[PDB]
């Protein structure tokens, strides 16, 4: 009977790069989406599986919250089905997605004159990423048909490259803050209510 | 399942695409501040964002030599490696490339500080800008026309002359050395296509269209000149010939590369009240920002989006007060990521409302191909941008758009007069700067194809003002001077024959955009605005890039491959028809060898 941590998540100091996304258990608690839900700053408060207003009226087994960094037209991807870029290399929503993803402007405080080049994304791997998945991994990917033992160099690159944020880019370059509210419910203790 | 050789290449330029979009807007905004804000703090900045941006372009270039377009099979590819692997400058050796760009800077600030004094006074001189160009745009005094003129073309040509030998030496040898036959074959290049069926264009395939399409120009330049010669022979009785050249300083500018001036000398009907909307403006109380509002309307009109909330914030619209200095002249800045700018200082005024119709379209142009990878965000060819500038400017200038705008009063009267009035200027500004264009860089293919030795280069380059233009100079010129040099596009290595293309282009855009329109009329009247159909026709090609051919670009806005000059004759024909009544009196055409001096 005391409120889920939230702010916790969503107003905390600094944001998870989206190619090591990081996940908080949101359980054994109750949930102040209720009143969350008209902060009203959101360029992108979209459910994909539940009413938005009712998710009170249900608990669920265990909530994951997963944070992140993209920029607009990145967004576009945090979806299911969607395979832009990131949503097959970095962060990918199963097909039978169930929860929602939520996504504000960060220009402000993401941002710097002279690139904040601290957020990164995967650009090159050898696979689409399972629902779900994460991979942290800097192995050096292998474009070419020679080996490349932790070389850096002809047709062998660092996987992870860095988005030159700095506030003039244009409103689809800008960085984006998103979370998603991964809502699972199945007969494991139900303890998330509202 | 190894990797193709296309595979390697596709993450290769896929690497290279995001490292060049951070460090071109690390240049491009270094560029901006150095524009908006002169200190030689940002000075260094834009010349140091600028090296590491060189330095990267050298670097990805010589890595992408290592994946061979012979083995590729994908245009969009194929066209990002082969922009890639131009060595350019580099394909010479590092004396020679040194001395290279020694030449040429010191001809560019030869051209920008070249100054004459007067036979009276050695230390009260002119530079070229803003004195002598003045006298040669306003002045009515024949003598104090040709001391500007031979001045200009004997203190600063004569400079420039050795340096432009050498620069045709070693241009010749970088162009040798990067596959071409001539460097006049290089420039060239930018209208190549292969491999497109039914789209491919080569490069001697410019010569011969560029020389069809100015055949059938030649009869309305023809009229357009013995009208001119007969106004100014009524101007100044005892100095032209009703059968000579015109002679090339009564003009109305410094070279004769537009006829503008000579309206006032060459008028049809004075009496008739000219347009100028400039007093309507101030006379609503119109702004800067009011003025790029009309304009983002216009835009908006068509079908195509509204500025940028970036665009707004970060462009500069109006002379940043006398408390900081900038370069004022408009520049349309696709600085990347999303970030348009324009750059102007705008006064309240009808030449600057038309220019910023051109330059928003620049920056439309800019945003429509902005999903284009990044070797591939360009217009179609060299003379796509600026064609689509101008007929903005075009549908902007109409009575109809003017008086839709409230600038103008719906009681005022267009007339055969008023109208011939305005397709006499057009013409002395469109059709006169068509045989000066094609001369000029009929003479530098000429030049650098070996065609032309040195110990002719004056005569044949006079010989062809006479024979082309119908231009005489009056004074003789030896081998010191220099005077293709003396025009800044000559002294500062830029292509020319855009000028000739880019002004066929636009009409064979507005014809088919009005006809998108169901426009009634004549062409020259026709105001796109309010016409999705148009904007969704333009945006089409917009959108493309140069991603596509150019051929296949220009067929989707008009439904033709090739350039062609019968819309430029329609939009004229009224003019045309005019011209030849009022030259049955008057000889039609010029003999080349009088002259003011002999
Ligand atoms: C040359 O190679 C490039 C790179 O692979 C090819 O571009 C690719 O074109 C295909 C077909 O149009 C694209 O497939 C689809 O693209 C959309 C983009 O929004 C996507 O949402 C779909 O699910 C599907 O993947 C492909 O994305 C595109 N790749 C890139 C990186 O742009 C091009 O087609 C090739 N050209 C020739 C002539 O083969
Ligand atoms: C400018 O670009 C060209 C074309 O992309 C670069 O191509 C270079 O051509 C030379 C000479 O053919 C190559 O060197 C070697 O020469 C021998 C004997 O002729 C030959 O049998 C070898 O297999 C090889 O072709 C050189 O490898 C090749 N380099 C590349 C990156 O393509 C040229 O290097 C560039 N010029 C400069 C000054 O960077
Ligand atoms: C000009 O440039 C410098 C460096 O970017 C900056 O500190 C200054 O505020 C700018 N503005 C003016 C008006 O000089
Ligand atoms: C552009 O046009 C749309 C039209 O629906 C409008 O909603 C928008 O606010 C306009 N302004 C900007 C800056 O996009
Ligand atoms: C475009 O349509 C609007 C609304 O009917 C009108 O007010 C405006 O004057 C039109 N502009 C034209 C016809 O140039
Ligand atoms: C103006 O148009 C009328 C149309 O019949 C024509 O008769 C008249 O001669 C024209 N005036 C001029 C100066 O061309």
């Amino acid at each position: 009977t005391n409120l889920c941590p939230f702010d916790e998540v969503f107003n905390a100091t600094r944001f998870a790069s989206v190619y090591a996304w990081n996940r908080k258990r949101i359980s054994n608690c109750v949930a102040d989406y209720s009143v969350l839900y008209n902060f009203a700053p959101f360029f992108t408060f979209k459910c994909y599986g539940v009413s938005p207003t009712k998710l009170n009226d249900l608990c669920f087994t265990n909530v994951y919250a997963d944070s992140f960094v993209i920029r607009g037209n990145e967004v576009s991807q945090i979806a299911p089905g969607q395979t832009g870029n990131i949503a097959d290399y970095n962060y990918k929503l199963p097909d039978d997605f169930t929860g929602c993803v939520i996504a504000w402007n960060s220009n402000k405080l993401d941002s710097k004159v002279g690139g904040n080049y601290n957020y990164r994304y995967r650009l090159f791997r050898k696979s689409n990423l399972k629902p779900f998945e994460r991979d942290i991994s800097t192995e050096i990917y292998q474009a070419g048909n020679k080996p490349c033992n932790g070389v850096a160099g002809v047709n062998c690159y660092f996987p992870l490259q860095s988005y030159g944020f700095r506030p003039t880019y244009g409103v689809g370059h800008q960085p984006y803050r998103v979370v998603v509210l991964s809502f699972e419910l199945l007969h494991a203790p139900a303890t998330v209510c509202g | 399942d190894p990797s193709t050789i296309e595979e390697q290449a596709k993450t290769f330029l896929d690497k290279f695409n995001h490292e060049a979009e951070d460090l071109f807007y690390q240049s491009s905004l270094a560029s901006w501040n150095y524009n908006t804000n002169i200190t030689e703090e940002n000075v260094q900045n834009m010349n140091n964002a600028g090296d590491k941006w060189s330095a990267f372009l050298k670097e990805q270039s010589t890595l992408a030599q290592m994946y061979p377009l012979q083995e590729i099979q994908n245009l969009t590819v194929k066209l990002q490696l082969q922009a890639l692997q131009q060595n350019g400058s580099s394909v010479l050796s590092e004396d020679k490339s040194k001395r290279l760009n020694t030449i040429l800077n010191t001809m560019s600030t030869i051209y920008s500080t070249g100054k004459v004094c007067n036979p009276d006074n050695p230390q009260e001189c002119l530079l070229l800008e803003p004195g002598l160009n003045e006298i040669m745009a306003n002045s009515l005094d024949y003598n104090e026309r040709l001391w500007a003129w031979e001045s200009w073309r004997s203190e600063v040509g004569k400079q420039l002359r050795p340096l432009y030998e050498e620069y045709v030496v070693l241009k010749n040898e970088m162009a040798r050395a990067n596959h071409y036959e001539d460097y006049g074959d290089y420039w060239r290049g930018d209208y190549e296509v292969n491999g497109v069926d039914g789209y491919d264009y080569s490069r001697g395939q410019l010569i011969e269209d560029v020389e069809h399409t100015f055949e059938e120009i030649k009869p309305l330049y023809e009229h357009l000149h013995a009208y001119v010669r007969a106004k100014l022979m009524n101007a100044y009785p005892s100095y032209i010939s009703p059968i000579g050249c015109l002679p090339a300083h009564l003009l109305g500018d410094m070279w004769g590369r537009f006829w503008t001036n000579l309206y006032s000398l060459t008028v049809p009907f004075g009496q008739k009240p000219n347009i100028d909307v400039t007093d309507a403006m101030v006379d609503q109380a119109w702004d800067a920002q009011r003025i790029f509002k009309e304009a983002e309307k216009f835009f908006v009109s068509v079908g195509l989006p509204n500025m940028t909330q970036g665009f707004w914030e970060n462009s500069m619209l109006t002379d940043p007060g006398n408390v900081q200095k900038a370069v004022c002249h408009p520049t349309a800045w696709d600085l990347g990521k999303g970030d348009f700018r324009i750059l102007m200082c705008t006064k309240v005024t009808m030449d600057d409302f038309l220019t910023a119709h051109h330059e928003m379209g620049h920056i439309q142009y800019d945003m429509a191909y902005a999903a284009q990878p990044f070797l591939l965000r360009n217009g179609a060819n060299e003379g796509f941008h600026e064609a689509v500038g101008e007929i903005m400017s075009l549908s902007a200038a109409t009575p109809k758009h003017l008086k839709s705008i409230g600038l103008l009063s719906p009681d005022f009267q267009e007339d055969n007069e008023t109208e011939i009035n305005f397709l006499l200027k057009q013409a002395l500004t469109i059709v006169g700067t068509l045989p000066f264009t094609y001369m000029l860089e009929k003479w530098r293919w000429m030049v650098f194809k070996g065609e032309i030795p040195k110990d002719q280069w004056m005569k044949k380059w006079w010989e062809m003002k006479r024979e082309i233009v119908g231009v005489v100079e009056p004074v003789p010129h030896d081998e010191t001077y220099c005077d293709p040099a003396s025009l800044f596009h000559v002294s500062n290595d830029y292509s020319f024959i855009r000028y000739y293309t880019r002004t066929l282009y636009q009409f064979q855009f507005q014809e088919a955009l009005c006809q998108a329109a169901k426009h009634e009329g004549p062409l020259h009247k026709c105001d796109i605005s309010n016409s999705t159909e148009a904007g969704q026709k333009l945006f089409n090609m917009l959108r493309l890039g140069k991603s596509e051919p150019w051929t296949l670009a220009l067929e989707n806005v008009v439904g033709a491959k090739n350039m062609n000059v019968r819309p430029l004759l329609n939009y004229f024909e009224p003019l045309f028809t005019w011209l030849k009544d009022q030259n049955k009196n008057s000889f039609v055409g010029w003999s080349t060898d009088w002259s003011p001096y002999a």
